[PDB]
């Protein structure tokens, strides 16, 4: 697997403002990678994918880009039901992988 | 030399209508009929056995930019097809024309012959018709039909009829 | 007493051309034109063709999902079209050397179709899967049933590198494909190269293709192509196939057993057996005459097609009774 | 639009094999890739591997040695099961189908996944 | 021509007869002078108009077919597309001149037979009232006037009429 | 008193042929055997002839120049060209599929020119007007009437592409080329590329150029060439034009309606004010009989063609006085 | 032939005649033998080489002609090669067949008609001087020594000089 | 005393059919169908034929080293191939229009073989050596007499340039070729470039090509492949040849004279001292009449070839004796 990780493990964001994530890769994952939502008792959902595109359903609010091992991840804004717990997957190798994940709250 | 057909001849093509005291009626002449029906057997069937072929299916395609091969196919068949459609036609008028004054010919030499026979023992009439100086019994009707008339028989009846 | 020298007349009002006059009338006649087929699709020799149904013979040919059940009609006499055949390359693109193509299928009297490069073990490396829409088969998605779509699989695209020596002991038809992505995008997520190559080779065949990348109007929902390229097998010779990407590779082909006198009929008739030694796209001509006004184009033991209404011969006499 | 469900044993020790049933409600394997990812309490995901209803499957090469997955003849189920669990397998276990390549085009990856189950939380 | 009419029996034509193409000549004590067989005439221009027509109208229209261009590398297709035209060029020719050549041949016969038989027509009319002379003449055994020669024209001659006379002056 | 059976004799001297005899005077003859023309060009069925002149049919379509005077020239019953044409090709290089079109070409009775793809509006950001000494006129360098070359524009070529839907419900017929410089200098000079491309796309069109560097005799004193390409675009049918260099865009178009009987054909012959059935090179023919030996290559109701010195057959009698 | 004389008036034809086609046969006290009609034999001599040359004269010479190579994704072009010369060829193997049994048998009419004709022209000298019998022989109804057989074969007949001599023979 | 008119009779057995009988004897008769030859190919009109003996046309045109017998052949009448061509192509490759370059040279009647790149002033640092065991002769590797196989000189191959004016006031026949090897580390040992081009160009002339590199099967033990094109130069043009590796350069080339009569045969029939106007592949005929049924390829002035197994024409009377 290619490890990637990401810094802000946690973010507290008391008004629904702007708050952003973050991944890192050892190795380059070229445009593939993935960003989701994860929620306890709830399924996952995913955002985006190839790095800056949404998937539908999902809203203008989720957005990021980045590319080799650099990712950045973008909420405009924080509604309640975003404090979600997300994550990256890295998709330009095998086996693919995920980050350890980050809680915003 | 006859003013038209019998349609109360049934047994072959040619033939004559021998008419006496002991009866009257027409017969065919085997020979000339069949000697006319083999003729024209062989012509109908030389113009169909002639038919030269070869079978292979003949349509063909062609793409949008092989206009001028497309229509240089097309010009071959065109070609063909008139030239055979021409040919056709005319030979098959030509055909005609000749069964049917080969046949002229036939009935013509039926009268000839008769005419070969009787000699002065008959007059010629128009129409096909030989009317006979002397009494003529069933016999020397088919004596005359058959080439086989005694024509010095009945000569001294004939030179006292023939006034 | 009297003898009269004549001959027959009839009722008959057949009559005859001549050069010099145009209506005679006959007692005896015979015609040598043919106008008339019984409007059936009948077999020559009692054997069958391929009736395509809906499909073209680009349809038949690659497996198109929806021609099946024609897959199996190994034995030809001849080919049978729809005039407008809906049902053929599935997946848009150009099919290389169609009418060549047809005009040696046609000649066929036999087809062992087989497998070359066989789906499970040919391919270990790349996903042989991969289904579309546009080839769809009872409303789910799918694909040509003698083409495989190799595309990457876990994130390689490892080259491909195989070939097939011809034991058949006949002409092998072996048809494979390019596929041209209607974006660099996509070449990069199906094949994993930019510059992918497509190379075919035989003893005497030899042929580069090189994917090109663009947007061309959309066909069947797709805005990419996938061209179609074939080439014949003689026996002993030897297919290779080579490539990095963008090959849907030749799954199936076929063996030929080559024939001749047959050929492809364009017609919506339908099938009723009869020994038809000729055949028009109108049906059956049973006759011995040398002559047909019927059609231009047959199959089969024909009389002559010619652009006259009647070729009428008189056999009697001039028909004049009194 | 098509939800998936999973179900099976809370609870498998050591020596026995986890095996855990996906259920797709609204819906069918549908020539799709479909996969399973685990996720152990305090982590983040992981990836097992994925099946194709044609029997084509891609398993994440350090859980290879135990883990199969595999489809029921019923196509609108597929399995995970793990042997000789190991208790570092305590883990929510997720049911997903992979994202269609195209509207027009699938039987081919992704790399990513669209609709999620729950999961559900197995215990050793 | 095989019946032998044309300039045979009949030593040559008719300048003086303009109304026709075959017909009579007569000479008795009211005058002399030509006149055509209409019917005779009639017919066989009748005969002879459609075997000129049929020859032409059963021709087909030949429709545009001109020549095509080739490029430096197609010389097979430029050297077919030849290969067809001189083809069918031969064949034409060689059946038009084969044609006219045959035509030719049986309209002569034609035109002999039609003149021999309107001969024929009078010998059987006359029978033994008149001598059969050359030149395609007949020599009355008895005086035949004005009447008298359109009756043997028209095919009306009363034979038996003239026999004592014809009789009495054949010896 | 005497009656003679006779026949009529004339002053004639038509002589026919026999198969017995070879040279046999008749009263009365039928010429089956056209020699004759007028020595001029007619109208066919009352339509005019397109009157080319100097201009070869690429020159024409090409918007040559010096072939200004063919512009307004829509419609025609059949073409005609001078036997050694001058104008073609002005700026030197190779005609795709040349005799095809000329073969097509001929079959349009008529045609719409219109602008598809406007020189002022179409490419803001490249430069529309390269030019050549070698396509002069009067003096004054120049280029096609009916293409636009594309150079770049203040240092940039920025990517071209535009497309045209066929909303004419006639074929059009599109033309445009390829440029292929001697050297690098000018091919960086004039594209500001070593790697230009010209892509062209339909529904089932689908061509890449790749302009090729290379040293060249000198043609019209040019050392590059012009390639030129052309394609028939379906009714409803999009094309699309892609290219980063080299592209000598499509600037006219033609609207094409088909028909039949034409032809094109080579004659020096003067036009004038007369109609014919049947055009041949040397002159119209006005005649009825069947056979023809004035020339092989004809347009419109025609004699047939045959070797034939005469043809003449006998109506009348053998011409002997007596 | 369609005439009647060959093999048909005539019982067949002469072997010890080697002059010509055409001719005579000839008894009388001074002698007997066969010689041929020259004037008719040299007609038809000449009659039919004109036409049999025709039908060879008309005939184009077959310039050098191949077939050519294609390969094997030029198959319908092959194809239309081969179709242009077979559609040739059996056009001219028809044509080739059909005029030459037109033409035997119209030669057989033209000898059928030329014999009859010289045996009526015989007749026409003789008239009653003559009677016919089998074979196609005249009979004569007076002494014909070797001058007089000439004089027929001639056509200088002088009819009415035998005429005493016939009346009394004719009974 | 008798008179009696009658025919002659013969002994005769000429039998001709009519067409309404089958078999007609009569005494005098006329053959119009030839249906025999001499077995030998024949001069025609006092000009040899051109044998090739065992070579095939490019194994002639090409300078193949077996084909060394054949270069003083300067003209002919007419050319034969064998059935069975054993040397043609000896370095395997494919042959460019070698159909039309074969329709092409059957006009020639004559020709002049000119060196036109002299070997040891055109190319002093390039290696002109090369060899090869499928091109060998009497034990020693060789290579086509009229080709030059260009390789590096000591590590380098600097570009090749050069030209030719035709001067010969004929067409002109250059041959070359284009190396395709089976590896990258034989196009690396021979030419020292991976990115090898070859560009051939004249006034209207224009070709590129590029080196496929690939495995292919093993023909005449060779794995890699030899392409041959070709051009016919016209009198006052230039060619130019650019190069920078791949290159099989022409050495000589053919100063054609065109004529006509001539075509080219295969035949197996052995040549003789004789002479005819008419040739078959079978063997050559000396006859006057319309028709034959030898054969449908003829060279010289023929018979036309009819599928008829008796055209006899009666010119006597019927047979018949009594
Ligand atoms: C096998 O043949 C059948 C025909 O018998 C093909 O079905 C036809 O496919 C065309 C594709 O363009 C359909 O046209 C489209 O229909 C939709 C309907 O909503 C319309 O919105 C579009 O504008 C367009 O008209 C056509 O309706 C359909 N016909 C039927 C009866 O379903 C089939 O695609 C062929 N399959 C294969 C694998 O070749
Ligand atoms: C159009 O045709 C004319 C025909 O005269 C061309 O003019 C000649 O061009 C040649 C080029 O080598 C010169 O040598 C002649 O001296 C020119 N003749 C005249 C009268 O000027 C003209 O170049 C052609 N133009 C185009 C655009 O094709
Ligand atoms: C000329 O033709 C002869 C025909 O025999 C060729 O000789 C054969 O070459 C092959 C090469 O693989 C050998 O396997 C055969 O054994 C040879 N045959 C014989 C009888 O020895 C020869 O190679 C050809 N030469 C050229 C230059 O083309
Ligand atoms: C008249 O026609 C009938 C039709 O059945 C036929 O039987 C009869 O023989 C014909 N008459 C003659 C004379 O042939
Ligand atoms: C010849 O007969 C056909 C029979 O259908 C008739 O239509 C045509 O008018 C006739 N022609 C003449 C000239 O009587
Ligand atoms: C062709 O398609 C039409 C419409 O889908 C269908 O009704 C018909 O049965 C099909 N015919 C064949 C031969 O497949
Ligand atoms: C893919 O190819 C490599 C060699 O390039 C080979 O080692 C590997 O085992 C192959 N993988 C599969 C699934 O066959
Ligand atoms: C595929 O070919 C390229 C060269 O074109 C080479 O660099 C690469 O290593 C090859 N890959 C495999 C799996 O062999
Ligand atoms: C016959 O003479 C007339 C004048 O009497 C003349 O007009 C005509 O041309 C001549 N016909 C010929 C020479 O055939
Ligand atoms: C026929 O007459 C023409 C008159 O010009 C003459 O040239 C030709 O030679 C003659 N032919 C024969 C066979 O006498
Ligand atoms: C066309 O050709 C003629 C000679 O046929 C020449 O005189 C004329 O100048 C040329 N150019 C134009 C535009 O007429
Ligand atoms: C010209 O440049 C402008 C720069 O903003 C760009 O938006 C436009 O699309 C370009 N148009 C072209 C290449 O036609
Ligand atoms: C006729 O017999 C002669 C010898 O008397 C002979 O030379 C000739 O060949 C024979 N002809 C035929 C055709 O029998
Ligand atoms: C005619 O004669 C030939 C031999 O010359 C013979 O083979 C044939 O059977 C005969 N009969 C017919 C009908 O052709
Ligand atoms: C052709 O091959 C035979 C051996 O099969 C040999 O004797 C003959 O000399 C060869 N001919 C040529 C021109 O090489
Ligand atoms: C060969 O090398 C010399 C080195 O000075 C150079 O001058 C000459 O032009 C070269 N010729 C070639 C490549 O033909």
């Amino acid at each position: 697997e290619i490890v990637m990780t990401q810094s802000p493990a946690t973010l507290s964001v008391s008004p629904g403002e702007r708050a952003t994530l973050s991944c890192r890769a050892s190795q380059s994952v070229s445009s593939n990678l993935a960003w989701y939502q994860q929620k306890p008792g709830q399924a996952p959902r995913l955002l985006i994918y190839g790095a800056s595109t949404r998937a539908t359903g999902i809203p203008a609010r989720f957005s990021g880009s980045g590319s080799g091992t650099d990712f950045t991840l973008t909420i405009s804004s924080l509604q309640s039901e975003d404090f979600a717990v997300y994550s990256c997957q890295q998709y330009n190798n095998w086996p693919w992988t995920f980050g350890q994940g980050t809680k915003v709250e | 030399f006859i003013e038209g057909g019998w349609t109360g001849m049934v047994d072959g093509w040619y033939g004559y209508h021998h008419q006496n005291e002991q009866g009257s009626g027409y017969a065919a002449d085997q020979k000339s009929t069949q000697n006319a029906i083999n003729g024209i057997t062989n012509k109908v069937n030389s113009v169909i056995e002639k038919m030269n072929t070869q079978f292979t299916a003949v349509g063909k395609e062609f793409n949008k930019l092989e206009r001028r091969m497309e229509n240089l196919n097309k010009k071959v068949d065109d070609g063909f097809l008139d030239i055979w459609t021409y040919n056709a036609e005319l030979l098959v008028l030509l055909e005609n024309e000749r069964t049917l004054d080969f046949h002229d010919s036939n009935v013509k030499n039926l009268y000839e012959k008769v005419k070969s026979q009787l000699k002065n023992n008959a007059k010629e009439i128009g129409n096909g018709c030989f009317e006979f100086y002397h009494k003529c019994n069933n016999e020397c009707m088919e004596s005359v039909k058959n080439g086989t008339y005694d024509y010095p028989k009945y000569s001294e009846e004939s030179k006292l009829n023939r006034e | 007493d009297t003898i009269c020298i004549g001959y027959h007349a009839n009722n008959s009002t057949d009559t005859v051309d001549t050069v010099l006059e145009k209506n005679v009338t006959v007692t005896h006649s015979v015609n040598l034109l043919e106008d008339s087929h019984n409007g059936k699709l009948c077999l020559l020799k009692g054997i069958a063709p391929l009736q395509l149904g809906n499909c073209s013979v680009a349809g038949w040919i690659l497996g198109n999902p929806e021609c099946e059940l024609l897959i199996s009609k190994e034995s030809w006499s001849y080919i049978v079209e729809t005039p407008n055949p809906e049902n053929g390359t599935c997946y848009p693109g150009y099919f290389a050397d169609y009418e060549e193509l047809r005009e040696q299928l046609s000649s066929v009297s036999s087809f062992e179709r087989f497998e070359i490069f066989p789906k499970e073990s040919s391919w270990p490396n790349h996903t042989v899967t991969g289904v579309s829409a546009s080839c769809s088969h009872n409303g789910k998605s799918s694909f040509y049933r003698n083409l495989l779509w190799l595309t990457g699989k876990n994130g390689l695209y490892p080259n491909l590198s195989k070939s097939y020596v011809n034991n058949k002991e006949k002409e092998v038809l072996v048809l494979w494909g390019v596929h041209h992505p209607p974006n660099i995008g996509n070449q990069r997520a199906l094949y994993h190269t930019e510059n992918a190559y497509v190379s075919v080779v035989s003893s005497h065949y030899s042929r580069r293709f090189t994917p090109e990348i663009a947007k061309r109007p959309k066909v069947r929902d797709q805005e990419g192509r996938i061209n179609y390229y074939w080439t014949l097998l003689e026996p002993g010779d030897t297919i290779i196939f080579e490539a990095n990407g963008n090959l849907i590779a030749p799954w199936y082909a076929f063996a030929l057993s080559r024939g001749f006198g047959s050929g492809i009929i364009t017609s919506n008739a339908p099938m009723d057996e009869c020994d038809a030694k000729c055949q028009t796209p109108q049906g059956a001509i049973n006759s011995s005459l040398p002559f047909q006004n019927v059609h231009p184009v047959t199959i089969g033991e024909c009389p002559k097609y010619v652009r006259s209404a009647k070729l009428r011969m008189v056999t009697g006499l001039r028909n004049i009774p009194s | 639009q098509v939800q998936l469900q999973e179900s099976g044993p809370g609870l498998v020790k050591p020596s026995a094999t986890l095996s855990l049933t996906c259920t797709l409600s609204g819906g069918s394997l549908s020539t799709h890739y479909w996969s399973w990812i685990r996720q152990p309490p305090g982590k983040g995901l992981e990836y097992i591997g994925n099946i194709h209803y044609s029997g084509s499957t891609n398993y994440n090469p350090s859980l290879r040695s135990r883990v199969t997955i595999s489809v029921g003849t019923s196509k609108n189920q597929f399995s995970l099961k793990l042997t000789s669990v190991t208790a570092a397998d305590t883990a929510v276990y997720y049911c997903a189908r992979d994202a269609p390549y195209s509207d027009f085009l699938s039987g081919v990856e992704t790399g990513w996944f669209d609709p999620w189950g729950q999961g559900t939380l197995v215990i050793v």
